[PDB]
């Protein structure tokens, strides 16, 4: 038997702030962290970059974190980051297995479906049947790679460009870069 | 900790509840869920009380029916809880009284943990490598599908951290150790019954030994 869950968290909220153990404002300007600063839209912002300059996408590719670092988007559960790229012949996924290992500031918070029990235990052995159910095929003739978030690394997925986007702005591009290509279950799509 | 939230290959689960580019709404879904991550960092920032590991480490304690039917944000704030009360700062009889009902933890670890190995091997991308097979009661971030399992190392970090299985417990004996990128191939993780190419693990140095 338990108390309802909102009850239990703001129990835990008063006992710690009773005791003077909570900074003013603090939980708030977490809040306010997770819910306007860490943003897919950042991960968007390089995959853009990266598609659009050669060098860039060098640097991604061979010294994340330091690619982030030039956007000022390393922060909590992202200081050391790994791009992995997608080609002609490998797609790569992320999960984190034993709980919802993501790369917070740059594809912000895990959403619901990627810390479920369902996504943690199957994508690992089938991942090509989850992509599929997800509404992404992926045919025989490319190999899956997922990277199961264990440790410290924290990883974003570089997708292939698609045709049709030749020439687009790098706000053009951003937009078809949505969370779930950056995590690796999607690919971008030509509106 | 061989728990039921090592969840990697486990089979019998139904959908994933998701279809791709569909809208997840808000990132929080109730007024509260801000708070165990928060608390979790006033925790490890602000008090200096334990360690991130050792908030994976006492949610994997909770009771295993009591994890699979908790909420993930819910199964945080059970955490953070827990290890509020083992550290001294809060009581269980405080946390009920101003939740008005029962809040029951994770239960109490039944390992001391193990510190960061002496005797570790440093390894170069290219070479392959197996996965110690080892035991661990405590914490461990090594998923049990890979364990004895042989791969190649496709990156060796460049930064070093606190080997999990002793600063998941609050040990003073953790050290450092870079992890290393260890790709495996579906089939030597799951034999013929598995649709995938190959899986890469981000493992400890003290997990691994040379093939
Ligand atoms: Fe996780
Ligand atoms: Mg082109
Ligand atoms: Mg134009
Ligand atoms: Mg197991």
């Amino acid at each position: 038997a338990q108390a309802p869950v909102s009850d239990r968290a703001w129990a835990l909220f008063r006992a710690l702030d009773g005791k003077g153990l909570v900074p003013d404002g603090y939980v708030e300007g977490w809040k306010k962290t997770f819910e306007e600063d860490f943003s897919p839209r950042r991960g968007a912002e390089l995959v853009a970059r990266a598609w659009t300059d050669p060098e860039f996408r060098q640097l991604l590719l061979t010294d994340g974190t330091a690619a982030v670092a030039q956007y000022g988007y390393l922060g909590p559960q992202g200081e050391y980051i790994v791009a992995v790229e997608d080609t002609p012949t490998l797609k790569n996924v992320i999960v984190c297995s034993l709980c919802s290992c993501t790369a917070w500031p740059i594809l912000g918070l895990p959403p619901t479906w990627y810390k479920s029990f369902e996504y943690r235990a199957r994508v690992v052995r089938e991942p090509r049947k989850v992509l599929s159910e997800m509404g992404t095929e992926i045919a025989s003739d490319i190999e899956i790679r997922v990277y199961d978030t264990t440790a410290e690394t924290r990883y974003m997925v570089l997708p292939q460009r698609p045709a049709g986007t030749e020439g687009w702005s790098q706000e053009q591009l951003q937009e078809i870069v949505t969370k779930d290509c950056l995590i690796g279950v999607a690919i971008p799509q030509v509106p | 900790m061989d728990g039921v939230h090592d969840l990697a290959g486990v089979q019998g689960f139904g959908k994933v509840p998701h279809t791709v580019n569909a809208d997840i709404g808000p990132t929080f879904h109730a007024e509260w869920e801000h708070l165990p991550y928060s608390l979790m960092f006033a925790g490890v920032a602000e008090l200096g009380a334990f360690s991130v590991d050792e908030v994976r480490y006492v949610v994997e304690r909770m009771e295993p029916r009591h994890y699979m039917m908790t909420p993930y944000y819910e199964r945080y704030v059970i955490g953070v809880a827990t290890l509020m009360v083992e550290k001294g700062i809060l009581t269980q009889d405080e946390l009920e009284s101003l939740a008005g009902g029962p809040f029951p933890l994770s239960r109490p670890s039944e390992s001391e943990g193990r510190p960061a190995p002496v005797e570790t091997t440093t390894f170069e991308v290219g070479q392959r490598v197996r996965v110690r097979d080892e035991y661990v009661p405590g914490h461990i971030r090594m998923p049990a599908y890979c364990r004895g399992r042989v791969g190649t190392i496709s990156h060796r970090t460049t930064e070093k951290w606190p080997f999990p299985d002793a600063i998941g417990h609050g040990r003073n004996d953790a050290g450092e150790e870079p992890t290393y990128h260890v790709k495996f191939a579906a089939e030597e993780l799951f034999g013929s019954d598995t649709d995938g190419g190959s899986v890469v693990v981000d493992l400890f140095e003290g997990y691994l030994e040379p093939a």
